[PDB]
C-alpha cells in the first residue's frame, strides 16, 4: 500500500 | 464498560474507497472495516477465514481451493453475499476496462496475467462460482501467501448490481457504497475532511463488535491534535517531530513499527520527455547527498531509523537459515557527501550543464513541509548548481501525480501487502502500475518474472539500488501516539490495511 507522510 | 464510542484522527483526505481501485493506506484501511473478504487477519497477525465459512480444501499439488462461502453473510442492503460476488469483483480488479493498479496480485490466480495483458478475457480468470456458496479458485503456480491475498481488499467481493446501477459514482462517497464487513461507512461526502463508522447490524459476526460508533477527522498537524487530545475530543493522536519528542516519557505514549519504508522515486520521464533523473549520475548525487540519520533525528523522532533498503528490517526471514533479508542483502546507497559530489559533477558533464531544477513532491502536513524544507536544505547546500523547489501536495493529489508522471522526484511510502520481499520489489518491474519512473531494468524483471527464489530476490536489490539507483530508502518508518489508556484491543495489522476495528472496546472510568 502507498504511505502518506503524516 | 462506558459509552462504545471512539475518536480517531487521520492525516489526508480519502484517495479512494473502492476497495478494487484502492491502493492506499488510508483508503485501504476505510474498507477494510467496512467490507471483507475470504480471510482477515486475525489478533497474531495470521490470516483466518472471514468470509469462508470453513477451511477450503485444496489439491495435492496446491493450485486448486474449492471454498464454502458462509451463507448468513448480508451485504447492508439486504443481499445475499454470493459466489457470483467474488466472482464478478475479481473479473473487475482484471479488467483492463478498470485499470486497477493492484491487478498485478492476480498474476497468483490463473490466466490473471494474461488478462490484465488483454491476452485473455476477463471471464477466463480462475475463480469458478460452483454454486452460490462455493468457489473454486485455481492458483497459477502454488502460493504460500495466497490466505494473505484473500485477505487483502483487492480481493474482497462487490455487489455488481449495486456497482452497475451507481455507474462512475460508485464509491465516490458513503451513499455509493455498500458493506458486508464489521461497519457501516456514514457521513463522507468523497471530498471532505470528517467520516464515520457505525456497527454494522446486517454483520455475519456483529456480536463481536464492540463499538456503535467510530468518528474519524482529519488532522494534518501535531499540535492541533493535541489539543483535542487533552480537550478529550479524540482518542489517539499522532506525535511528529519535537511533539514527539516532548511526549515520549507520557505515560500514554506508544510507538507502532509500521514495517514501511519511505523512499525518493527519481522520475525518468516527464510528459513524454526525458527529465535530467533520466541520467543515473544524477540519481546518484541526489541519493547520496542526504543525511539520513539527521532527517530521522531532526525531521521525525518518532522511533523511525534510517534505511539503505527497500526492504525493511525485521520484517521477511531467509526460509533456509532464518536471517533477515536486509542482513544477506547488506546496506545500499549509503549517505556520503563525497560520493555525492563525485557524481554529480559527472552527471552535469554528462548532461552539458552547469546548473539544474527540480521540483520535490511531498505531502501537505506540518511534518512533510519539515521533511522537504529538510532535503531542499541537504541537497542545495551539498550539491553546487542545484536549486529544488518545494510541491506540498494533498495525498490523493501526490498519488494522482504519481500515476500520471507529472513529477520530477517524491518522497513516496510502500507498506507490506504480504510477508514476503516481492510486496516491495515488484513495484519497480518494467511499466509496472507502483513504478511510475519510467525504470525499467530487464535482468530485473526477470529475477522477478523456492529457496532459489529467495537467493535471487536478494540479487534483485543490489540491482534496483546499488547499480541503478532506481529509487533511494530514506527511513524506516515507525509512528508516534499519545493513545488514551481506556482504548482495549486495538488490533494493528503488521501487513495490509492497517488496522481492525472489529473486536476494539473501550473501558471508560
Amino acid at each position: 500500500s502507498d504511505e502518506s507522510k503524516g | 464498560s462506558g459509552e462504545q464510542v471512539l475518536n480517531l484522527t487521520e492525516s489526508a483526505l480519502i484517495p479512494s474507497a473502492d476497495s478494487t481501485k484502492a491502493d492506499d493506506q488510508v483508503g485501504l484501511n476505510v474498507v477494510n472495516q467496512t467490507n471483507e473478504g475470504l480471510y482477515a487477519l486475525d489478533k497474531d497477525g495470521i490470516p483466518a477465514i472471514a468470509g469462508a465459512a470453513e477451511e477450503p480444501k485444496i489439491s495435492d499439488d496446491k493450485t486448486v481451493y474449492t471454498i464454502k462461502l458462509r451463507e448468513d453473510a448480508k451485504w447492508s442492503n439486504g443481499d445475499p453475499v454470493t459466489a457470483n460476488d467474488y466472482v464478478y469483483s475479481w473479473r473487475r480488479a482484471v479488467d483492463p476496462n478498470t485499470a486497477a493498479t493492484y491487478s498485478y496480485l492476480f498474476d497468483a490466480i490463473k490466466n490473471g496475467g494474461d488478462i490484465v495483458a488483454g491476452k485473455k478475457k476477463p471471464e477466463e480468470l480462475g475463480i469458478k462460482a460452483v454454486d452460490d456458496y462455493t468457489l473454486e479458485v485455481t492458483l497459477s503456480k502454488p502460493t504460500a501467501y495466497i490466505n494473505s491475498l484473500f485477505a487483502f481488499p483487492t480481493f474482497f467481493p462487490l455487489n455488481e448490481k449495486f456497482v452497475t446501477e451507481k455507474g462512475e459514482k460508485y464509491a465516490q462517497n458513503s451513499d455509493n457504497m455498500l458493506f458486508n464487513g464489521p461497519f457501516e461507512l456514514k457521513d463522507w461526502t468523497g471530498t471532505n475532511k470528517k467520516w464515520t463508522y457505525v456497527k454494522n447490524d446486517k454483520y455475519w459476526d456483529k456480536d463481536k463488535v464492540k463499538l456503535k460508533q467510530i468518528n474519524v477527522q482529519v488532522v494534518q498537524d501535531s499540535g492541533t491534535g493535541l489539543n483535542l487530545y487533552n480537550t478529550d475530543k479524540v482518542d489517539r493522536t499522532v506525535l511528529s517531530a519535537d511533539y514527539a519528542a516532548q511526549n515520549k516519557n507520557n505515560k500514554d505514549y506508544v510507538t507502532v513499527n509500521n514495517s514501511s519504508t519511505f523512499y525518493i522515486k527519481f522520475n525518468q520521464k516527464r510528459a513524454g520527455k526525458d527529465t535530467v533523473f533520466a541520467n543515473k549520475n544524477i540519481r546518484k548525487a541526489i541519493a547520496l547527498a542526504i543525511d539520513k540519520q539527521s532527517y530521522t533525528d531532526t525531521v521525525l523522532k518518532n522511533g523511525s531509523k534510517p534505511a539503505n533498503n527497500l526492504v525493511p528490517e525485521g520484517f521477511t526471514f531467509d526460509p533456509g537459515n532464518k536471517e533477515d533479508y536486509t542482513k544477506e542483502s547488506g546496506k545500499h546507497l549509503e549517505y556520503d557527501v563525497k560520493e555525492a559530489q563525485k557524481a554529480w559533477k559527472a552527471g552535469l558533464k554528462e548532461l552539458g550543464v552547469n546548473e539544474i531544477t527540480v521540483e520535490f513532491t511531498s505531502d501537505d502536513t506540518e511534518n512533510a513541509r519539515k521533511s522537504s524544507e529538510f532535503i531542499q536544505d541537504q541537497l542545495q547546500k551539498n550539491l553546487d548548481g542545484l536549486t529544488v523547489k518545494l510541491k506540498n501536495v494533498p495525498f490523493k493529489v501526490r498519488l494522482q501525480n504519481d500515476q500520471n508522471q507529472d513529477y520530477d522526484f517524491s518522497m513516496s511510502g510502500w507498506g507490506p501487502d504480504y510477508q514476503d520481499p516481492s510486496t516491495f520489489l515488484d513495484l519497480f518491474v518494467t511499466d509496472g502500475a507502483q513504478n511510475r519512473m519510467s525504470y525499467s531494468n530487464k535482468d530485473y524483471d526477470k529475477i522477478l518474472n523456492d529457496q532459489k527464489r529467495w537467493d535471487e530476490m536478494v540479487k534483485a536489490e543490489k540491482i534496483l539500488l546499488t547499480d541503478d539507483v532506481a529509487i533511494q530508502p530514506l527511513y524506516q518508518r515507525s509512528t508516534a501516539y499519545l493513545q488514551k489508556d481506556y482504548i482495549k484491543n486495538l488490533q494493528k495489522n503488521p501487513f495490509g490495511p492497517d488496522y481492525t476495528y472489529k473486536e476494539t472496546y473501550l473501558t471508560k472510568l
